[PDB]
C-alpha cells in the first residue's frame, strides 16, 4: 500500500528535502544499536537478563528496539511519500508489538519485582516519547 | 544537608590534608549508592572534556 500510495520515484523531490530522510535513517540506527548493545551486555545467556537495564534509550522508552524497528518503517513510508501507510503500520505494529510488550513486561515484572516497577514509574512512555 | 558532627566523629585519627580530601571521598561514596553503568559516564566525561 505504501508503494501504491506514494508518488512516482521521479516526482518526489530532492535536494534539501532528502536530508531529513538521512537524519531519520541515522537516528534510527543509532537508537536501535544502542538499545541492542545495552540489552545484550547484561544477559549471561542468549536471552537471560541478569539485572534491570535503565540506560541510554532505556531511560527514554521502555521498549526501545521495538520503537526503533517501527521508526524504521515510518522513515520508509516517509521515503516514498506515503503517510497513509505510515499510519496503518502505526496501528498494526502498535497493536501486535504492544501485545508482545505486555507479555514480556508481565514476565519480567513477575521475575524481578520492585526494580522494574520503579523503572517503569521513572519512564511511563512505553513506545513513543510522550505520545504513548 | 550533611551532618558534619558525625563526619568529624568519623575522621578523628586523620590529619588536615585528609580533612580536606574527605568531601571528595564522601561524594564518591554517595554516588556509589545508586545503580549506574560505566560507559555512559565515560561518554559524558569525554564530551564535557
Amino acid at each position: 500500500l505504501a508503494a501504491f500510495e506514494g508518488p512516482e520515484l521521479h516526482r518526489l523531490p530532492g535536494g534539501w528535502a532528502n536530508v531529513g530522510i538521512w537524519i531519520l535513517i541515522v537516528i534510527t540506527m543509532l537508537m536501535h544499536y544502542d538499545s541492542t548493545l545495552y540489552l545484550a551486555r547484561y544477559s549471561e545467556k542468549v536471552v537471560v537478563p541478569t539485572a534491570v537495564v535503565q540506560f541510554g534509550p532505556y531511560r527514554w522508552v521502555r521498549h526501545p528496539i521495538y520503537a526503533s524497528t517501527m521508526l524504521l518503517f515510518a522513515a520508509y513510508c516517509t521515503a516514498l511519500r506515503a503517510p497513509l501507510s505510515l499510519l496503518f503500520l502505526l496501528a498494526v505494529c502498535l497493536v501486535y508489538y504492544n501485545k508482545k510488550a505486555k507479555m514480556e513486561e508481565e514476565l519480567m515484572v513477575e521475575s524481578f519485582g520492585q526494580s522494574y516497577s520503579d523503572y517503569a514509574d521513572k519512564v511511563r512512555h512505553k513506545f513513543i516519547p510522550f505520545v504513548y | 544537608l550533611v551532618d558534619w558532627r558525625k563526619v568529624s566523629e568519623k575522621t578523628t585519627l586523620l590529619r588536615p590534608i585528609e580533612l580536606k580530601l574527605v568531601p571528595m571521598a564522601l561524594e564518591s561514596s554517595a554516588f556509589r549508592s545508586k545503580f549506574l553503568d560505566t560507559d555512559e559516564l565515560l561518554s559524558y566525561v569525554s564530551w564535557f572534556a
